């Protein structure tokens, strides 16, 4: 690279690209890779703390490469440090990694790994790519039958395409970035719809509003299209089930991130006596992070008791048998907003 | 003929029984003080001759706990010593009124993102017969009450 | 049936018993008071609602230290007295909780750089049975807590 | 329910209402239960102390029960721990359990118990529904000749509805709590 | 209960750990002040309505410097005694605000060509406990403020 032998300064002019480095507490993605990748190993997961960190793994930036336009990508957009786990071993490591929350397939085949680790225990959520190929509004539901109705997942239609990458752009790696840079700004409650890209990208196909229409309905692909106010825009935040309980990723990044949060406050739990001093410190613990996140705005509620609520007690959640076995149950409701998603204008032509 | 059951339900609870947790710690305490609620009240008044009385802003909580010096242990310290610029570790704090070797509570107070001011040193003193005591003080916020 | 070891890690220290030692010095005091960490708080509050408390600028740490009068000794005085201008030597002054005939240190309080303000002369009383004491002030930062 | 292998911590999602437990010393209520429930048997009274104690002897809450219904507006407004008594063996019952002061009838006809079982010398209160139907200040003179004339039992008129219930709740369920 | 590395992140800075830096030195200052930008404002407005409001010609960045009189040391007086006619060195001045003990910069503000005006004396005063302190006044261009 280079070598200093003198104290003095050093005007080598070389091009190469430095992004800035962003902390992301809530989303930390796990980006499969495919085989035939001679750079990582398999079987454990590395650590890529920044773009600069990602560019010396790898010696040159490879336009050919699925996975370094998609990395470049994430970076360009926010996204702070994550994991690079290869596709075959990939069910093994995520496991092991305590505090990895968005599972990313830069263009490969996860279908058969999530469906067995995205449970409703596991706080993993799982975004993935449209159909590469231009798609219809005439077979639009039989492109909806290749995936999953799984709460968990998310799916953005078009492959985006940029003027640095040869190749094009898988979607869920920009919206890794995208999670990241949302939360950070405005919090996890908020949808990360009508956010613009940052890096230089612009859809592939440009897609229109009837088109839209006949995906987001059923199992809903979000869809990346182009506003000339705007640039390139993020213009959906539904996830893969149709109930009306998990309709929104807002709605279920909050829970996926609540969870998260109330797993450390029950760690220091863990092996204490099963007695009733635990219990109002473990009830005490929850309802200081449930209130703050209340303040912030995260739970909608205009009384602070129809925000959420927390039970534990000897009557209520567990039986005499069940605290002998060494269990503690606690009961927590959460409120979430909804995000505003049609706008109806009607205009008069009379005033009155 | 009061029942010892019916003392339970009936009778007002003694104060010198409580347990003091902080944090992921439970410390034994010597006294707790402060620990209050409190509200400025905003007046308008105009010419007509009403008069509007109205809950205002709230008001920071300020907390003392006491507590005697012991030879291993200086842990009310280390969380005071460890105050840079404005950075401090933030912790809850819960009072609780117990029965005799407590395995039941019988009132809750939570304190949240108490830190500390203020830790006052024992007054070394020749002709004293008394405990190294030590006083902490916290401010915090959101005193709540909590029944049992 | 506590056995004599157990009272020397579980029991707490009592306070007359300490060591005071100014400088390269040490010399035997009646009391000493003051010698506690206090922070300013720094309160942000906007209009959304959240209020954001933390720990501020430090404040000047002040101690106290009486000594009976002797008939040989005036070094308090001495250093009070060599106070020219603005130059005084400022050293530093240990307190330490001690067993009985001290071999053996159970804590200890550093502060430094501790320099003489407010000499104060004993109250001559032709009607009162005591011994003549004197307080010196001293005026220092960093105060620390050692175990042990 | 749940199965337990690591130590760790458990995010199941399941919706399952729990009610605050109450101790009352001077109120413990008997629910008549109807023939054709599967759950109780004849002949021994079920004490359920909480809530939760009765969702553990049935499986799922169910709308369309009466006695389900009936329990849950009971511990909703703030009863202790009641018994549970078949209605055709209610008056074996009740005379072995010594601390029983209230008789509830959740949708049940007990005139035919309560008149052999409401002494002046037993404690036992009763208190049981009004008629279904909305009735009449019209034929109201009727209406009260189907209640006999004891001074041990209180008849609460209009059956309560809830949107969590499908079926109206009788209204002596939700005035024993 | 917020963590230390949460204040880093969402706490309001504190304004007196500083650090300021004149050209290629670094001098430790009381007090800076002034140092804002500021616009004129353009107005035009015709009859038939319309009133047009426009940023205009910036203004001059005048800032203010308080420093205490230490005794070998004189460079706040030296850089404007060097002014002949209309020649002096000017040099850039960076604001920090930083942790404790700072190694780490929170903020930064940055002043080009900045050249002394109006050195102010310290006010000597026989009846006063105060330090002799001096004020420079800096003219400049171009206050911008940088994220870390």
């Amino acid at each position: 690279t280079t070598v200093t032998s003198y104290p003095g300064v050093y005007i080598e002019e070389l091009n190469s690209l430095a992004l800035s480095v962003s902390n992301s507490a809530t989303a930390v993605p796990v980006f499969a890779v495919d085989e035939q990748n001679q750079y990582i190993s398999e079987d454990n997961a590395i650590r890529i703390n920044s773009w600069m960190d990602y560019l010396n793994l790898i010696g040159n930036f490879n336009n050919e490469d699925k996975l370094d336009v998609s990395v470049r990508a994430y970076f360009a957009n926010g996204g702070g440090y994550c994991y690079l786990v290869k596709t075959t071993s990939l069910e093994k490591i995520i496991p092991t990694l305590d505090d990895v929350t968005l599972l990313v397939a830069a263009g490969e085949d996860i279908k058969t790994t999530v469906d067995v680790l995205c449970q409703p225990g596991k706080g993993l959520f799982a975004v993935f790519d449209g159909p590469e190929t231009e798609l219809t509004i005439n077979g639009a539901e039989e492109a909806k039958q290749a995936y999953t109705a799984t709460p968990f997942a998310a799916v953005y239609y078009p492959w985006l395409k940029a003027d640095w990458a040869n190749i094009d752009i898988p979607p869920s790696a920009v919206m890794a970035g995208v999670y990241a840079s949302v939360d950070l700004s405005r919090g996890v409650w908020k949808a990360p719809a009508n956010v613009a890209l940052k890096g230089g990208l612009e859809p592939k196909f440009l897609v229109t509003d009837e088109l839209q229409g006949e995906y987001n309905t059923g199992r809903a692909i979000n869809m990346i299209r182009n506003f000339s106010n705007t640039g390139t825009t993020v213009w959906g935040a539904r996830t893969l089930e149709d109930k009306d309980n998990w309709r929104y990723v807002p709605v279920r990044r909050l829970f996926n991130s609540v969870e998260r949060d109330i797993k450390r406050a029950m760690s220091f739990a863990m092996f204490e006596p099963n007695n009733q001093p635990t219990w109002e410190r473990v009830r005490a613990a929850i309802s200081n992070y449930l209130y703050s996140l209340w303040q912030q705005g995260g739970l909608a509620g205009s009384k602070e008791e129809d925000a959420y609520f927390v039970q534990i007690g000897k009557g209520i959640t567990m039986t005499q048998e069940q605290i002998d076995a060494g269990q503690m149950i606690v009961k927590v409701g959460l409120a979430a907003v909804r995000p505003a998603e049609f706008i109806i204008l009607q205009f008069t032509q009379d005033v009155e | 003929s009061t029942s010892t059951s019916q003392i339970a339900v009936e009778y007002p609870i003694p104060v010198y029984r409580f347990i003091v947790s902080v944090g992921d710690e439970k410390i034994p305490f010597n006294s707790v003080s402060g620990l209050d609620i409190s509200y400025d009240t905003i007046e308008y008044r105009d010419g007509v001759g009403n008069w509007f009385k109205m809950p205002g802003q709230s008001q920071s909580t300020n907390i003392t706990l006491r507590k005697g010096v012991f030879p291993g242990k200086t842990e009310l310290f280390d969380w005071i010593n460890s105050i840079q610029l404005n950075q401090v570790e933030k912790k809850d704090i819960t009072i609780s009124l117990t029965n005799d070797a407590g395995t039941e509570l019988l009132m809750t107070w939570n304190v949240s993102n108490a830190f500390p001011t203020s830790l006052t040193s024992p007054s070394f003193d020749a002709t004293s017969n008394d405990i190294a005591v030590q006083e902490i003080t916290l401010m915090a916020d959101r005193v709540i009450m909590q029944a049992v």
